[PDB]
RNA sequence: CGACUCUUAGCGGUGGAUCACUCGGCUCGUGCGUCGAUGAAGAACGCAGCUAGCUGCGAGAAUUAAUGUGAAUUGCAGGACACAUUGAUCAUCGACACUUCGAACGCACUUGCGGCCCCGGGUUCCUCCCGGGGCUACGCCUGUCUGAGCGUCGCU
RNA sequence: AAGCCUAGGGCGCGGGCCCGGGUGGAGCCGCCGCAGGUGCAGAUCUUGGUGGUAGUAGCAAAUAUUCAAACGAGAACUUUGAAGGCCGAAGUGGAGAAGGGUUCCAUGUGAACAGCAGUUGAACAUGGGUCAGUCGGUCCUGAGAGAUGGGCGAGCGCCGUUC
RNA sequence: CUAAGGCUAAAUACCGGCACGAGACCGAUAGUCAACAAGUACCGUAAGGGAAAGUUGAAAAGAACUUUGAAGAGAGAGUUC
RNA sequence: CGCGACCUCAGAUCAGACGUGGCGACCCGCUGAAUUUAAGCAUAUUAGUCAGCGGAGGAGAAGAAACUAACCAGGAUUCCCUCAGUAACGGCGAGUGAACAGGGAAGAGCCCAGCGCCGAAUCCCCGCCCCGCGGCGGGGCGCGGGACAUGUGGCGUACGGAA
């Protein structure tokens, strides 16, 4: 994902559990050469990427 | 397909609220279909939706503020939110009364030598 | 050997952007700037550069505060009153 | 360098006289500005004179003159106790009063 | 954009004489 | 005409010795006005002859 | 210099984005005057003194 | 003349009025007249040119006896498109080319509740000279 | 006739002089004459469907609300609106909002460390942890509270 | 119309001026007076443009390239294969600090740059790329800097770090 | 005259700012440095220095299409008085 | 050996306010030169000017005589003309250089301490009620607090005033 400059990793975690409800093993953040900030959220292995990314829209 | 604002000004501030967050998913929806491409209808759909946050947003902070000085009209001491902003200078000027209040000695002047209206050439 | 030879040793820097001016004057070592004078309070200008007060003066930036006052003076600063609606 | 029978002139533009030279192009306008509050002046006292209060006989000091009848600052309390005016009566009448005055004659 | 100045730069001074 | 006119800049003349002709120039820079001539009536920009 | 601070890394984004040439359907607006960009900053002659 | 010492009559301040003046004042100046017939049942001299109004060409290389609706209004460049009035391109396109609303007479208006409301306004004040000035 | 060189003329090249235009400057004149701890000026960083610069705007980010006006914006798509509905665009703008630095205000500028309360997850306070909100700078006035003195005194 | 050109016709001693032709498309001229930022050949004058020099000097510091094939319209310079070399581990190597800030990677172009060329590039146009409890910063203090109290100073403020 | 106390509008100045009006002023090497994305590009570590750059056409109607060349570039054709 | 008043001096994330900074064309208070002239130059001149510092306002400052005058006397302050390129200053050189009066624009005067007299008759803050509250005010109620006799308020200021 794209994340907010001004963001954290407690409230990264915490966002995409408020959205999509899927709980989080890890989340992994940093900043491009462009301005914003870029997050490796990675998943618990109980769920899978790809079937709650066609949930997203992202295929 | 239009989101007014006199329909909005009637309502509660939850359902609004339920007016406000429902209208965020597909803001983020909106910017998932643009980096996929999706088509031109929902590109244009993101200023319509941008636009209509700020609608609902300002209604819940229209109708919030009035209730706050409602409750604080007549109170001595308000927050500086609600009190008068006009300058530096006239938040600084006189008391709208201390200039109009003159001394024993300046009253008893005027009253018994006021200034007579007259005329010449009689 | 102080020319050509003498420019290949330029490495560490003295100045950085200012946090106040926004130019990059901001002394490192002596931990001051001096385009307008960061640690003092009263920013640093001069009336013998004619040419340096008017490139940072009142009228060049943005006004995002300033226009408003010059807008509301010529109505009359009222406030707590709106239009009367249909 | 002077030459051939002109007077020693002593013009005084050795400082810096064209930072401060006074132009008078605000004549023509300062007269519209004066002429406009005299008449405004003038209507917001409607019975009242438009020069104002009455101004006393005066004579010229400094020998030169020594015959002049100027328009005076005002009249004296000397010459308001003769006339059964008092001195806080006759300003919102209409009289000059000024307490200097003395009165030698 | 066009270059700064740099011309012929002040040739080879000489010994200076007395008397 | 301005008196500021053909003085905001800040040009002295190159000392005797180069190749150019004693007129106050514009002292370094790489930009196209630099060491060209002001302060004079007879350069581009600069001052008139008896300013009005 | 692999060592950047925030304010630095934050500073070269910004350069770095106006770093673009200018989209083509600038120039069939109606009052256009521009034909390039003629700010594209690049890191041989400009050098970005910071 | 003008009497009104606030008035411009200016070269550059009319012509810096008039081609940077916003949307809405653009909507004035773009006024097109009635014709003949309209002008002695509506009492008004001129009316803003609409979006569905429809007019006959006065002037220009287009002028002649044909009566054409406006296609859509285009008030950046301060001119009008008509149906008949266009264009064929190199490439066989047409493209409208525009007539200036000053070489414009318009034959009927497109009415609506905001229209009807400024036909009688400016007849209203149409009469207050008639009365005033006999 | 040749090849080369000079002058003049026509035409074609380099160049942008002259001329006519001008939403721009200069000068004078008139009215008003208003910044800020309720956070000034300035600066940084972001914001458009396609947006680099200018301008505008501040996470409500090419503008929100209201009034006036009334069918457009437009470079290209798009879609709202029925203009028989507070209604597209513009101006006014009096309501709301206004990221960070900056007099800059918790401590210093590395965007790092703090503490005191309240609330929600941790929990069903029982301490960690996380998130949100309100505070915490100096100088100084009136008053309040708690104090100090082998200062001046009385009671003891 | 102005402006410009002219192997045309001319006028005035002269400053200059009037017509003819061509280009040009929108303002211009004579007389009486008024006013000036009013006439250029120079000032090693300013700005801008163009010549001879001149297709000339030059593209010579560090031993060296050759053959066949591929792409292409195009190959001395690109790629591959083979041969011959050089840097010779204090390197023309493999990694960093300061500094540079997208120059790193893929695709496409060859308009402009790479003082020849280029199918190539650190050139341009599209996109992508930097993931930390353990690596550093963050913490500590050195040389030093710098507030509060205090003192000085007309003053912005200055002195000083336990007085 | 009455110092060693104090208040007081008007006639006065105003190259900053807001909104204007006017010109025997200059007309793109002139006029403010800046008529244009100008205190911008650019230069210097910094204080600071600091440009050049107006005009198609009434309307883009901005040259469809054929042919040579890989293309830049041409010949035709077409628009506009 | 403590308690209770009073005086001085502290701590407050105490309750409620206030100042900082910017612009700075005009103004006020300081500080403050050298170019230049005198054909040199040192007094002089430039000049209390440029620069530097602080402070506000829409104007500021000044302002109602410890004044000008010697007259048959004028009468706050501010600006224009005139006095005046004058009196006067000056290696009496260069040069510098006012003021009175008069004509105008405008024109408005006053308040304290003291002396005294009135039962502190005065003022600030907190709570309650009524009114309007988007330049927090008016009236009433509170053995509700504080300031104040080391002096608040009324009469009263040189033109006399008080009883
Ligand atoms: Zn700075």
């Amino acid at each position: 994902f794209i994340v907010d400059v001004k963001a954290n990793k407690h409230q990264i975690k915490q966002a995409v559990k408020k959205l999509y409800d899927i709980d989080v093993a890890k989340v992994n953040t940093l900043i491009r050469p462009d301005g914003e900030k870029k997050a490796y959220v990675r998943l618990a292995p109980d769920y899978d990427a790809l079937d709650v990314a066609n949930k997203i829209g992202i295929i | 397909a239009k989101i007014k604002a006199r329909d909005l000004r009637g309502k509660k501030k939850e359902e609004l609220l339920k007016q406000l967050d429902d209208l965020k998913v597909e803001l983020s929806q909106l910017r998932v279909a643009k980096v996929t491409g999706g088509a031109a209808s929902k590109l244009s759909k993101i200023r319509v939706v941008r636009k209509s946050i700020a609608r609902v947003l300002t209604v819940i902070n229209q109708t919030q503020k009035e209730n706050l000085r409602k409750f604080y009209k007549g109170k001595k001491y308000k927050p500086l939110d609600l009190r008068p902003k006009k300058t530096r200078a006239m938040r600084r000027r006189l008391n709208k009364h201390e200039e109009s209040l003159k001394t024993k000695k300046q009253q008893r002047k005027e009253r018994l030598y006021p200034l007579r209206k007259y005329a010449v050439k009689a | 050997t102080k020319g050509t030879s003498s420019f290949g040793k330029r490495r560490n820097k003295t100045h950085t952007l200012c946090r106040r001016c926004g130019s990059k004057a901001y002394h490192l070592q002596k931990s001051t700037c001096g385009k307008c004078g960061y640690p003092a309070k009263r920013k640093r200008k001069y009336n013998w550069s004619a040419k340096a007060k008017r490139r940072n003066t009142t009228g060049t930036g943005r006004m995002r505060h300033l226009k408003i006052v010059y807008r509301r003076f010529r109505h009359g600063f009222r406030e707590g009153t709106t239009p009367k609606p249909k | 360098a002077p030459s051939r029978n002109g007077m020693i002139l002593k013009p005084h533009f050795h400082k810096d006289w064209q930072r401060r030279v006074a132009t008078w192009f605000n004549q023509p306008a300062r007269k519209i500005r004066r002429r406009k509050a005299r008449q405004a002046r003038a209507r917001r006292i409607a019975p009242r004179p438009a020069s104002g209060p009455l101004r006393p006989i005066v004579r010229c000091p400094t020998v030169r003159y020594h015959t002049k009848v100027r328009a005076g600052r005002g009249f004296s309390l000397e010459e308001l106790r003769v006339a059964g005016i008092h001195k806080k009566v006759a300003r919102t009448i209409g009289i000059s009063v000024d307490p200097r005055r003395r009165n030698k004659s | 954009p066009r270059p700064r100045p740099r011309p012929r730069p002040r040739p080879r001074p000489r010994p200076r004489p007395r008397p | 005409v301005s008196e500021l006119a053909g003085h905001q800049t800040s040009a002295e003349s190159w000392g005797t010795g180069r190749a150019v002709a004693r007129i106050p120039r514009v002292r370094g820079g790489g930009t196209h006005r630099s060491g060209q001539g002001a302060f004079g009536n007879m350069c581009r920009g600069g001052r008139m002859f008896a300013p009005t | 210099s692999s060592h950047k601070t925030f304010r630095i890394k934050r500073f070269l984004a910004k350069k770095q984005k106006q770093n673009r040439p200018i989209p083509q359907w600038i120039r069939m607006k109606t009052g256009n005057k521009i034909r390039y960009n003629s700010k594209r900053r690049h890191w041989r002659r400009t050098k970005l003194g910071l | 003349m003008k009497f009104n010492p606030f008035v411009t009559s200016d070269r550059s301040k009319n012509r810096k009025r008039h081609f940077n003046a916003p949307s809405h004042i653009r909507r004035k100046i773009m006024s097109s007249p009635l014709s003949k017939e309209l002008r002695q049942k509506y009492n008004v001299r001129s009316m803003p040119i609409r979006k569905d109004d429809e007019v006959q060409v006065v002037r220009g290389h287009y002028k002649g006896q044909q009566i054409g609706k406006v296609v859509q209004v285009y008030r950046k460049k301060y001119v009008i498109y008509i149906e008949r009035v266009q264009r064929e391109k190199a490439n066989g396109t047409t493209v409208h080319v525009g007539i200036h609303p000053s070489k414009v007479v318009i034959t009927r208006l497109k009415l609506d509740k905001d229209r009807k409301k400024i036909l009688e306004r400016k007849a209203k004040s149409r009469q207050v000279g008639k009365e005033k000035g006999k």
